[PDB]
């Protein structure tokens, strides 16, 4: 899975 | 549920939830603070997103487990429950997104708050086309396209390149045309000219503004090492 | 709540549930599935276990977490807080204990059924003594106390010693002693014999058998490097 | 904090 935004 | 509560006590407990890792507890209490009726400073606003994207994070991460079983698979209960886990997510999406649209949305007129809540809208329409299977899936998908792109075009308009909120989005929205548009071409395209943008921007910041803008560049760059 | 589904559709979901890490969906199913009237089986008991585990066990992370906060702080928001979150911590644990009265306790005869419900006993009125106070917090060690007690008589009774619910027993009676019975040297002394008496067995264990007692013989050896 | 019984 790709990273969308996070802490 | 939080009628009687007070609105900064509310606020406070929130805190407490987060740093309690009570996740479920914290969207109540964010819940009740914006039912208030008053605007969000951006530490609230900040609260109320920690929270909800907390609790149908674990609600996503629950489907897909569940959804790999069942195909795996192909009596009813796997279909069951994952149903389940399912409505309760959409529930969640709801429930924020009935929030954007009562009120906060239409009461938030400068970039910074606007454009955090409608990134907000088009996350949670992204995590209800995740699930989206029948006849509204492509009604679903559109309404998160256009929730971002309202978003985009505020912050090109009135952020610069490297303003955190403004750097999420394109994430987030390059994320949405990757695993939701079928549209990867877009999704390269809009996190490299995103990471460039932003790195031609990186001279005129402060050391603690460099390191909050760096940050999400990596996740772009994380994503376009995953996508060539 | 669950009486319209089957014992097995319950058993099934409880799994599911496990594999997702939906505890709190997985003490319900369990609880449903008690609620049938039938005994248990041995993997049954374990996942009534597990969930309840898992769920009280977030609650007694929360619950530490806001105490800490609490005494740190010494408005009302984190007593009240802290309150509502060992309100909930005692419910749930009103709730297994209310299971074990009604009836697991009564209907088990086999030294496996009946030592496992009674070490469940034990830690519940445990963790209730953990968060305990007022008037009532000596007769809730004594319940912990009296449950572990004839938990420990059956299985040396019945039990070899490197038995791992006879092991993981011993195990959390020594964390009673030490940090609820204010008895550091009985739960030194419980720790020790415990560990010694199944080494001296391990010798008559298949592959399988001497891994799962020696995990658990591990776990008495860092308890006990920890005090000693 | 002493280790009770976990998986
Ligand atoms: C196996 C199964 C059957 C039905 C449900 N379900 C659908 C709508 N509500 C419920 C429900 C959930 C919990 C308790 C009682 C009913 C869910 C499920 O997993
Ligand atoms: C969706 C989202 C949330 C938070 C950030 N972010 C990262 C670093 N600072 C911030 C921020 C703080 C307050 C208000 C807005 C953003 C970025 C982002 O994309
Ligand atoms: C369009 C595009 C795709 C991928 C990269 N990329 C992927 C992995 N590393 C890089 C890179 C690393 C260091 C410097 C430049 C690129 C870059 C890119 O522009
Ligand atoms: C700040 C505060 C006040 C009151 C409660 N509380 C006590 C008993 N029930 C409740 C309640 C919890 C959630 C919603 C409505 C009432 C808890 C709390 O944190
Ligand atoms: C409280 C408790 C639970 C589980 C175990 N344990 C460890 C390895 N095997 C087992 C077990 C499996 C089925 C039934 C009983 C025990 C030990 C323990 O103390
Ligand atoms: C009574 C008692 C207390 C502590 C130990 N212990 C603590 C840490 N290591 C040990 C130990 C290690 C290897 C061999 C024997 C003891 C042991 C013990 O019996
Ligand atoms: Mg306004
Ligand atoms: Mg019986």
């Amino acid at each position: 899975r790709p990273s969308s935004w996070r802490q | 549920a939080m009628g009687s509560m007070e609105r900064a006590s509310l606020i406070q407990k929130a805190k407490l939830a987060e740093q309690a890792e009570r996740y479920e507890d914290m969207a109540a209490f964010m819940k009740g603070a914006v039912e208030k009726g008053e605007e969000l400073s951006c530490e609230e606003r900040n609260l109320l997103s920690v929270a909800y994207k907390n609790v149908v994070g674990g609600q996503r991460a629950a489907w897909r487990v569940l959804s790999s079983i069942e195909q795996k698979s192909n009596g009813p209960e796997v279909r069951e429950y994952r149903e389940k886990v399912e409505t309760e997510l959409q529930g969640v999406c709801d429930t924020v997104l009935g929030l954007l649209d009562s009120h906060l949305i239409k009461e938030a007129g400068d970039a910074e708050s606007r454009v955090f809540y409608l990134k907000m809208k088009g996350d949670y329409y992204r995590y209800l086309a995740e699930v989206a299977t029948g006849d509204d899936k492509k009604r679903i998908i559109d309404s998160a396209r256009s929730a971002y792109q309202e978003a985009m075009d505020i912050s090109k308009k009135e952020m610069p390149p490297t303003n955190p909120i403004r750097l999420g989005l394109a994430l987030n929205f390059s994320v949405f045309h990757y695993e939701i548009a079928n549209s990867p071409e877009e999704a390269i395209s809009l996190a490299k000219t995103t990471f460039d943008e932003a790195m031609a921007d990186l001279h005129t910041l402060s050391e603690d503004s460099y390191k909050d803008s760096t940050l999400i560049m990596q996740l772009l760059r994380d994503n376009l090492t995953l996508w060539t």
